[PDB]
RNA sequence: GGAUAGUGGCCUACCAUGGUUUCAACGGGUAACGGGGAAUAAGGGUUCGAUUCCGGAGAGGGAGCCUGAGAAACGGCUACCACAUCCAAGGAAGGCAGCAGGCGCGCAAAUUACCCAAUCCUAAUUCAGGGAGGUAGUGACAAUAAAUAACGAUACAUGUAAUUGGAAUGAGUACAAUGUAAAUACCUUAACGAGGAACAAUUGGAGGGCAAGUCUGGUGCCAGCAGCCGCGGUAAUUCCAGCUCCAAUAGCGUAUAUUAAAGUUGUUGCAGUUAAAAAGCUCGUAGUUGAACUUUGGGCCCGGUUGCAACGGGGCCUUUC
């Protein structure tokens, strides 16, 4: 039935966003992507990640 | 009305989006030549391309047709003038072992810094971006130039643009009016 | 053989039965009867709007759950109606009886998405403003 | 800085054979002050509509509007 | 012309200028937080008179004069500023309100929209139709 | 569509004129004239783009309007003018005479002259037909009627034009190893001698051109124009002689100047 | 014979019964103007082409016609049909599928701007005219180039932590100048114009396809996501959010159509026992296809191209022009 549209969204927790220091665009992104995939940083766990847990 | 202008595209995405080797390879590509996106490597694998299959369409045809001949030795010219193909290997068979890399080499962003006008690749793109390097006597603020392997004993920097000339620039001017209050007087 | 003509003069009976068997391809029939044109509540384009008629709650297909609140629309075009579902969380707040709104189709040429039934129209835009830029807090809806 | 340029044999040439907006620019017979294109056909087209000098028509309503 | 409806008003403070960036209010508009504001732009000063209208460039204030390219922004009523911090003006009360009520229903189903286009229009042209 | 166009849009235009795409929307319409539209060459686009004397069509009027070129001896006002093959233009300010002929690669070449030969003209003869009063006469390539010609005038030889009396002085016939121009086709801007004429009744009669470099090649027998016999040219031939080098060879030519 | 500028059933009089067609006539449909061309394409193909050029047709629908070399012209006329304008009601005037602009229709498309300076065109003609055309305004149609940072010092384990510093620049704004018909914009620059360099890049995703979380809170077959498979019914890697990460990037997503993928239209190059498909069977016209055979083989010369050899031609006889 209806009257029901949002519920979830409605009640969510409306935990409001960090600010951080803005990311580099553009070339020094590229830049900061290759120095962390390819300069060997700890993100290996044996062969390759991404995220951590 | 006035005639059609004709115009190009320079690049040609890849068929698969989502490669984790090509991406990685593009990724050490861009991280090596200090390039801004993956539209660069995309413009420098159309162009391979093309020449590749000008060169697939001459090597076809029979040895020395006069077709082949002038359209194979125009093309080996020039890409031994912009410095891609080597000296040694004007045959029209290592044409089509052409690179990415060997493109990415003749880059004037390239050569400012394999000629230590720059630190890394990333401060001779800002250095070019920023009208701070000369091919000739022109400014070239584009870091894809294809120097033309005559222009590489040249490429210094600009008279203006105050690291090759008189002018101490436009921060130093502020920095200075402002030690000079600061010291005092 | 196999099972065709291949003689050097037989090009008009290949043709010919290249142009009998091309019927039984769907995207050929549908193009040359242009069926886009008479079916197809839209008429051959991309988008279509319309006059928001009646909020109804489609419950989905098996083994789904969670009915889908679309909505009958009236298209102005041509007077047909259509049942258009309302792609996000909620975003049914966002459109009202008797508004005018947009209409893309489902992504499927025609076909059901998903688990809802008999739909094959989504909503873009109502009263004129994004329906996406609705359910993001970019925009507001027009007071009607 | 690359342009063109042009030295004529004497002034009289200069000015027989310089466009009119070069001369303007350099000092010589100045622009001269038409109206704009919109107005200068508009009034032409006025004109199309009366025959002959005007002058006929003029006295033919100096007594209408009115008596 | 159906869907244009010319907006009639009043200039109180400073001069409007065909083709001049202007914030429409709303008759409800807050003015701290963001609410139903348009940030567009007039497209001609018009002088209205008896059923003639004058485009005019500019108008200062305490004029009576009426806008070309505007109002598809405000429903009713409302206020245009240059001003961040503008208050909406009042709302203009009247001493009648609507209360005669009748429902209304087109004979041929097939165009509602129009009837739902008519309903809309009017709600405009008339300032105490609800 | 009902009457004559007077319009000629960019890229309509015959590609020897090498006329800029971008330039504008139209190209100069070639003027009724003596030789053709598409054979002939405006003598805006020879004095704006070949001499580069004029920068503009204004300034191509300006030249033109003061008596300063003319065309096979005539002032020739216009604007347009089809100025075609072996027409002789000449400016007595700047004083030099050019006979517009075509260069090894089609396009009318701008080909310096003498005063002392700019004074006559080469024509194909067109035609022979008897005229009114039973008067033989001639027509030429150019558009020219010439009464009372030699009765050994035939159909494809070469009239010399005295161009100030308007006359006939001399004349080549058709015949093999005779030079020839070639005024048309593929081959256009050829220069040499003829080798035979196949006939080709009711068709078109093809002819073989063989050059200095013994390169043979046919063509029609529309576009061909004796000029005279070999190693004798009655006109003075452009820079190339019709050689039409290949590419590799006019690629040496190119390099062979560091 | 008439008519035409002229051929011609183009029209007329007489005469004959012919002319087209399964090699598809004729009829019907086209959301069909044709082509140069466009997209996609190993090759072969498939789809598109209203639209910058060429040809045709039309100026609301027809029809008729004047002038004129050229019009069945429409910013020429006449009538009818449909619309529709002003009127003092007697009458008179219409044709934006030219340029702007308005309404309507819609998913869907811009200024009632400037100028003849270029391109050309027209005229009695160097001079005048040109919404042809050019210029600018609007414009994320599409296309090209590529800002959003670069380099040091110091501490920790080349990288990291808002531990600091001196440099560089254009995005802008603007003397002037160039550009321009007048400009505007571009280039070139006097001065100004970075530290959160806030001068802050976004669009879609993170189960698989398909690059990226078994993170945390929320909801609990609900809300919703999901092109497809599927997720959600109190342990959600899939919803709603935060963090982090991924992809492309001044672009990204969505809908529709189309192309490749599609050897799922197969000529190249499909399949037909059981997956869809061999006609129940035979005859047979059109069509398609159809056994073998007629100067081969000797030989002597001249001679071109690539390196004395190969490959390419020509001339003679051999019962042979
Ligand atoms: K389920
Ligand atoms: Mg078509
Ligand atoms: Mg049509
Ligand atoms: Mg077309
Ligand atoms: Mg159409
Ligand atoms: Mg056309
Ligand atoms: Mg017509
Ligand atoms: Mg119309
Ligand atoms: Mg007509
Ligand atoms: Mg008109
Ligand atoms: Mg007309
Ligand atoms: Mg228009
Ligand atoms: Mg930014
Ligand atoms: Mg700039
Ligand atoms: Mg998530
Ligand atoms: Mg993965
Ligand atoms: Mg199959
Ligand atoms: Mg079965
Ligand atoms: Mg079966
Ligand atoms: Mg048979
Ligand atoms: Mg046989």
């Amino acid at each position: 039935s209806l009257a029901r549209a949002g519920k979830v969204k409605s009640q969510t927790p409306k935990v409001e966003k960090t600010e951080k220091p803005k990311k580099p665009k553009g070339r020094a992104y590229k830049r900061l992507l290759y120095t962390r995939r390819f300069v060997n940083v700890t993100l290996v766990n044996g062969k390759r990640r991404m995220n951590p847990g | 009305p006035r005639a059609p202008r004709t115009y190009s595209k320079t690049y040609s995405t890849p068929k698969r989006p989502y490669e984790s080797s090509r991406l990685d390879a593009e990724l050490k590509l861009a991280g090596e030549f200090g390039l801004k996106n993956k539209k660069e490597i995309y413009r420098i694998s159309f162009q391979l391309s093309k020449i590749r299959r000008a060169a697939r369409d001459l090597l076809t045809r029979d040895e020395k047709d006069p077709k082949r001949l002038f359209e194979g030795n125009a093309l080996i010219r020039r890409l031994v003038r912009v410095g891609v193909l080597s000296e040694d290997k004007k045959k029209l068979d290592y044409v089509l072992a052409l690179k990415v890399e060997d493109f990415l080499e003749r880059r004037l962003q390239t050569q400012v810094y394999k000629l230590g006008l720059a630190k890394s690749v990333h401060h001779a793109r800002v250095l070019i971006t920023q009208r701070h390097i000369a091919v000739g006597k022109q400014i070239v603020n584009i870091p894809s130039f294809m120097v033309r392997l005559d222009s590489e004993k040249h490429i210094d920097f600009a008279p203006t643009s105050p690291f090759g000339g008189a002018r101490p620039g436009r921060v130093a001017r502020r920095n200075a009016a402002r030690k000079a209050e600061a010291s005092g007087e | 053989g196999k099972g065709k003509p291949r003689g050097l003069n037989s090009a008009r009976k290949l043709r010919v039965h290249r142009r009998n068997n091309r019927w039984a391809e769907n995207n050929y029939k549908k193009r040359l009867l242009g069926t886009a044109f008479k079916s197809s509540p839209f008429g051959g384009s991309s988008h279509a709007k319309g006059i928001v008629l009646e909020k109804l709650g489609i419950e989905s297909k098996q083994p789904n759950s969670a009915i889908r609140k679309c909505v009958r629309v009236q298209l102005i075009k041509n007077g047909k109606k259509v049942t258009a579902f309302v792609p996000n969380d909620g975003c049914l707040n966002f459109v009202d009886e008797n508004d005018e709104v947009l209409l893309a189709g489902f992504g499927r040429k025609g076909k059901a998405k998903g688990d809802i039934p008999g739909v094959r129209f989504k909503v873009v835009k109502v009263s004129g403003v994004s329906l996406l830029a609705l359910w993001k807090e970019k925009k507001e809806k027009p007071r009607s | 800085s690359v342009g063109f340029g042009l030295v004529y044999n004497s002034v009289a040439e200069a000015k027989k054979f310089e466009p009119t907006y070069r001369l303007v620019r350099y000092g010589l017979a100045e622009k001269v002050e038409k109206a704009s294109r919109q107005q200068r056909k508009q009034k032409k087209n006025r004109d199309k509509k009366i025959f002959g000098t005007g002058k006929r028509l003029a006295k033919k309503v100096a007594r209408r509007n009115a008596d | 012309d159906k869907g244009r409806f010319y907006a009639f008003g009043r200039v109180f403070a400073g001069t409007v200028k065909s083709g001049q960036k202007v914030r429409i209010q709303g008759p409800n508009y807050v003015p701290g937080k963001k609410d139903d504001l348009f940030i567009k732009a007039i497209q001609r000063v018009v002088l209205m008179m008896g059923r003639f209208v004058e485009p005019i460039d500019d108008c200062p204030a305490g004029n009576i004069i009426g806008l070309v390219g505007i109002d598809q922004f405000l429903l009713k009523t409302g206020t245009l500023t240059t001003s961040e911090t503008a208050h909406n003006m009042k709302v203009m009360k009247f001493s009648v309100s609507p209360v005669v009520q009748v429902a209304v229903e087109v004979k041929n189903a097939n165009d509602l929209p129009k009837l739902v286009e008519g309903l809309k229009r009017l709600s405009k042209s008339d300032p105490c139709v609800l | 569509a009902r009457g004559p166009k007077k319009h000629l849009k960019r890229l309509a235009a015959p590609h020897h004129w090498l006329l800029d795409k971008l330039s504008g929307c139209y190209a100069p319409r070639p003027s009724a004239g003596p030789h053709k539209l598409r054979e002939s060459l405006p003598l805006i686009v020879f004095l704006r783009n070949r001499l580069k004397y004029a920068l503009n069509g204004r300034e191509v009027k300006a030249i033109l309007m003061q008596r300063h070129v003319k065309v096979d001896g005539k002032v020739r006002t216009d604007t347009t003018y089809p100025a075609g093959f072996m027409d002789v233009i000449t400016l007595d300010a700047t004083n030099e005479n050019f006979r517009l002929v075509y260069d090894v690669k089609g396009r009318f070449a701008v080909h310096r002259i003498t005063d002392e030969e700019a004074s006559y003209k080469l024509g194909k003869v067109k035609k022979v037909q008897l005229g009114k009063k039973g008067v033989p006469y001639v027509v030429t390539h150019d558009g020219r009627t010439i009464r009372y010609p030699d009765p050994n005038i035939k159909v494809n030889d070469t009239v010399k034009i005295d161009l100030a009396s308007g006359k006939i002085t001399d004349f080549i016939k058709f015949d093999a190893g005779k030079l020839v121009y070639v005024t048309g086709g593929r081959n256009l801007g050829r220069i040499g001698t003829i080798v035979h004429k196949e006939r080709h009744d009711g068709g078109f009669d093809l002819v073989h051109i063989k050059d200095s470099l013994d390169n043979t090649f046919v063509t029609r027998l529309n576009n061909v124009f004796v000029i005279g016999e070999q190693g004798k040219p009655y006109i003075s031939l452009p820079k190339g002689k019709g050689i039409k080098l290949s590419i590799a060879e006019e690629r040496d030519r190119r390099r062979a100047q560091q």
